[PDB]
RNA sequence: GAGACCGAUAGCGCACAAGUAGAGUGAUCGAAAGAUGAAAAGCACUUUGAAAAGAGGGUUAAAUAGCACGUGAAAUUGUUGAAAGGGAAGCGCUUGUGACCAGACUUGCGCCCGGCGGAUCAUCCGGUGUUCUCACCGGUGCACUCCGCCGGGCUCAGGCCAG
RNA sequence: CGGGACCGAGGACCGCGCUCUGCAAGGAUGCUGGCGUAAUGGUCACCAGCGACCCGUCUUGAAACACGGACCAAGGAGUCAA
RNA sequence: CCCACCCAUACCCCGCCCUCAGGGUAGAAACGAUGCCCUGAGGAGUAGGCGGCCGUGGAGGUCAGUGACGAAGCCUAGGGC
């Protein structure tokens, strides 16, 4: 991997294969994702995808440790100063991209997804518009989230 | 007596780690030696070769040094040695040293029978 | 002063004449060591207040350290021989270990050692005979 | 033969160690920990009258 | 002295030994394997025939680049020889064992060679001279021979299995 | 495989003394208990300097103590986790209360002749368990032949 | 006279008829090699062999110590037993077959009855020691109270593989 | 609402909760059968399916070449002083 | 162009080992505190660097150590850690 996409993946916290993160859409992030397009698949997730990801594979970063989100007390201790005191508060903040999206997304540990059930397309390392899996597939990322989660 | 309740004893590997080419050379003992040649197949870990020992083969800390009955072996040379296991009859089993005479072996076996302590080699010299 | 039980433990924690070190554990030959384990909790010769139980002809014999006679070894031990019912022996030993604050953490170990000695003093039962198994041992 | 057989020790450290061993000899737990049978000794340190 | 065959008792058997015997170990091993397990008189007659070149000892293990003969067809081989010296030594040992059996009082005509074994003795170290001022070994490989002649001569079943067997016994 | 461009770093600091002194071990146990059970950063710094080695504990002289005792520090208890040495160039030792690992004979005698008090670190932990009203002093670290030759 | 030295391929080349045997014209070069057994008690006598020796039979505590001699490894060999083998064997993972084995288990504990043997049951008094309120010892129990033993019954916990 | 596989870490209580006499709520219990021994398990030998170049050493970037290795026992090579 | 299926030491879940990191543990009923308990992450390796353990000959102390009712050594398709 070239050093610039390596640095962008390290800054996006995509340090393993089948790692998933939530990104707020700005130009400053969009250009980064366009540069690392040959290594990622990204899109626009719906409320079901967000809530399945947070409910099943939700882990928080508490004192540098990866803790499962099994109680609302953890969310109240770690995000209570921003008004996020429950897992539904966290889901709403992530989905609607609220004023504390940075803190909520950084508190969320990067999601460790499985390989998709049913697999990928026959040639995985092409762009989505060319019959592959890489790049922006827009709302079609939800089927991939269902397969990998 | 019966040993204290414990988790099941799991051995991750029961086979020994045989030294490379000790099967083909009689001057090489089968005891493990790490290969240090730069082109060694075993050291480079090609498939189909001898496995190399590592700390990932380690045994469970709750059941380490346990015989299949659940006891830990304690070497004893005399009656005062076997009386040290008075409070550990459910966790430790006496094992008589190989150079102890037959009369002292009978004394140790009698004392351990009184103390309820298992002797691993109680049938020896009889 | 310059001498304490903490100092004696720091001196003799690595080696002493009572130490029996092996692969499967470390034991102690000390007479004041309940459960014969090498630890500060059970090092009777280290601790200022300490208890020890030995077998007698019938019953148990319990020695305890006297704190006012640490420098007088011939008169440093308070010794009681319990030759009575096991329950009375356990009651007296537990009272001696817990009622006046003399090592209440050793109460369970002292009662257990008394029970072990009194059970070992019982007559043994005859063992079942060894059964030959297989073909070469049977024939 | 010109191997270094003898060790030079500071006299202050020698006197320190001698004083430490003398102080340790007045502690009866250390006497038992060194393997001595001192259970019948009436007092530690044991002083006998010079008339004997 | 101890024999290799320790299972055979000495009450009704006769034994013979010979040690440091300057005869070929390979030839003697072939001859002993030829007469192994035989009757005593048959072995004596066969060894006399070997001396007289009337019967041949088959060469099985120590046989490399030897000759072929028609007398190996009784053994199913082609390579067979006539080790006369080994035959003489084994005749002497067999007669010594027969004398031992006669002294013990056994039946001579009902004796078989139960055990016969040839081992390598310490080697006789001579020297031979070669070209260019060289000296090489010219050793002999002797043997120890020993022989002994003897007289010729439903548990833990299951309840279902038990019920099945009871029903088939009733029916 | 996890892409780890950065490396997790093992600690580069002493967690236990390399000395085999049993009295130092007892002092380390005491100040471990104090640093675990108190707010005061004084106990943590003292536990650290008990862990430290001898070149990391340069000696402190009575003249240095007298220099730091000026300007409102005349009543503070002086704490030095090092050896306190005597200075011939200081002709008048002021009255001072100093706690230290060890004193030299001349320094202890001159302090007690001036009328101050010498304490050990366990006495310091008994009297000021939170390190209240204390002046914590260190000697010159770079005043060494090796450091000059660096 | 000694040693935190070496223990017969070591330690001097030499623990032995060693600066010997042996080599070289010569100057010189220069080894190998210790141990039966406490005591030879080192095998009488019989028998088979020309003999060496063999077998019986003694001697010894032991000949599985026979002047090849304490112990007696490996390479290599013989016999016996088991097995494999259509131009290599050897090794790793996992079954299977055959052969051979180590464990584990055998009953413990607690109640309810019945039958025995005894009173180191509770309280009180005195003495003694201690942790200064806890113990031991001596008198007191007079058997619905304690401690052992044996017959029955019940509960719980007990080994291996499974549904 | 079914059908199947693999797994049962922990070891008094505490907590978050719920459908609240209790519970599927901070990690398996309940019931039953056969056997109680080579039956499970283990070791060795061999067959079978798949896998698997002969070790140092040297060279340069690496292979190849080259060099050493019939076998076994005992020695046998970063020491001491300033 | 489409549907289904195969499997890497890759990815996901669980167990166990080690390493590292972060916490708790005394008017001590108290601990091989050099221990124990709780939580998380990580695991290839030549040159090279560092730590811990195993083994051999000898020395001081100690185990009131073993032993002619058999020490050391040797052999072993016999077992345990």
């Amino acid at each position: 991997i070239p050093p610039k996409p390596r640095k962008i993946l390290q800054l996006l916290r995509l340090r393993q294969i089948n790692n998933g993160v939530f990104v707020k859409v700005t130009k400053a992030t969009a250009e980064m994702i366009k540069i690392v397009e040959p290594w990622v698949a990204y899109g626009y997730p719906n409320l079901k995808s967000v809530r399945e990801l947070i409910y099943k594979r939700g882990y928080g970063k508490v004192n540098g440790q990866r803790i499962p989100l099994t109680d609302n007390a953890i969310i109240e201790e770690n995000l209570g100063k921003y008004g996020i005191i429950c897992i539904e508060d966290l889901i709403h903040e992530i989905f609607t991209v609220g004023p504390n999206f940075k803190q909520a997304a950084n508190f969320l540990w990067p999601f460790k997804l499985s390989n998709p059930n049913g697999g990928f397309r026959p040639r995985k390392f092409k762009h989505f518009i060319e019959g592959g899996d890489l790049g922006n597939r827009e709302e079609h990322i939800n089927a991939l989230i269902r397969a990998m989660n | 007596v019966a040993a204290k309740k414990h988790v099941p004893i799991v051995k991750k590997r029961t086979k020994r780690f045989m030294r490379h080419q000790s099967d083909r050379f009689k001057c090489l003992d089968s005891a493990w030696r790490k290969p240090k040649g730069i082109d060694n197949r075993v050291r480079r870990r090609f498939k189909g070769n001898l496995a190399m020992p590592s700390i990932g083969y380690g045994s469970n800390k709750k059941t380490k040094h346990m015989m299949p009955s659940g006891h830990k072996a304690f070497l004893v040379h005399n009656v005062k040695d076997v009386e040290l296991l008075l409070m550990h009859n459910r966790t430790y089993a006496a094992e008589i040293a190989h150079n102890v005479s037959s009369r002292k072996r009978i004394d140790i076996i009698t004392r351990a029978k009184q103390l309820g302590v298992k002797v691993t080699n109680a049938k020896a010299k009889v | 002063s310059n001498v304490s039980a903490d100092l004696i433990w720091e001196v003799s924690r690595n080696y002493n004449s009572f130490l029996v070190k092996q692969r499967t554990g470390t034991f102690s030959r000390d007479a004041l060591n309940l459960t014969n384990q090498h630890s500060r909790k059970h090092a009777g010769f280290v601790n200022d207040k300490a208890l020890g139980i030995v077998p007698a002809e019938k019953g148990v014999k319990v020695i305890a350290k006297k704190v006012k006679a640490a420098n007088k070894p011939a008169s440093s031990l308070y010794t009681v021989t319990y030759k009575s019912t096991a329950r009375k022996a356990y009651k007296a030993i537990a009272s001696q270990a817990a009622k006046h604050g003399y090592r209440a953490d050793l109460r369970q170990a002292a009662v257990a050692r008394a029970s072990a000695i009194l059970r070992s003093q019982r007559p043994v039962k005859p063992e079942p005979p060894k059964k030959l198994r297989g073909a070469a041992a049977r024939r | 033969i010109w191997r270094k057989w003898h060790v030079k020790i500071n006299q202050g450290q020698k006197r320190f160690a001698t004083a430490s061993a003398l102080a340790a000899s007045a502690v009866a737990p250390l006497l038992m920990a060194r393997g001595h049978q001192v259970s019948t000794v009436p007092e530690v340190p044991l002083v006998v009258d010079s008339a004997a | 002295v101890r024999y290799a065959a320790t299972e055979i008792a000495p009450t009704k058997s006769a034994r013979a030994r010979g040690s440091y015997l300057r005869v070929s170990f390979k030839n003697t091993r072939e001859t002993a394997q030829a007469i192994n397990g035989w009757k005593l008189q048959r072995a004596l007659t066969f060894l006399q025939n070997v001396i007289d070149k009337k019967e041949a000892v088959p060469m099985r293990r120590y046989a490399g680049s030897t000759g072929r003969t028609a007398q190996g067809k009784q053994w199913g081989v082609s390579r067979a020889r006539w080790p006369v010296k080994s035959a003489q030594f084994l005749i002497g040992l067999l007669k010594n064992a027969e004398a031992n059996a006669d002294a013990k009082g056994l039946d001579t005509g009902n004796l078989i060679i139960k055990h016969i074994q040839v081992n390598q003795a310490p080697k006789q170290r001579r020297r031979t001279y070669r070209a260019h001022g060289r000296i090489n070994p010219y050793m002999s490989n002797p043997c120890h021979i020993e022989l002994i002649l003897t007289e010729a001569e439903e548990s833990h079943l299951s309840s279902r299995q038990r019920g099945v067997r009871i029903r088939r016994a009733l029916t | 495989g996890i892409d780890l461009r950065w490396k997790h770093v093992r600690s580069s600091h002493r967690k236990a003394p390399k000395s085999d002194n049993v009295y130092l071990k007892l002092l380390v146990k005491l100040y471990r208990f104090l640093a675990r059970r108190t707010e005061a950063p004084f106990n943590k710094v003292v536990l650290r300097r008990l862990f430290m080695s001898r070149i990391n504990r340069p000696p402190v002289s009575l003249s240095r103590i007298a220099r730091n005792l000026k300007n409102g520090n005349e009543k503070k208890t002086v704490v030095v986790v090092a050896t306190v040495t005597d200075d011939n160039r200081l002709l008048q030792v002021p009255k001072m209360e100093v706690a230290a690992l060890r004193f030299t004979a001349k320094a202890r005698a001159r302090i007690e002749a001036a009328g101050g008090r010498t304490l050990t670190l366990d006495q310091l932990a008994l009297e000021k368990p939170t390190g209240a009203n204390t002046l914590l002093l260190r000697g010159p670290k770079n005043a060494r032949e090796a450091v000059k030759h660096f």
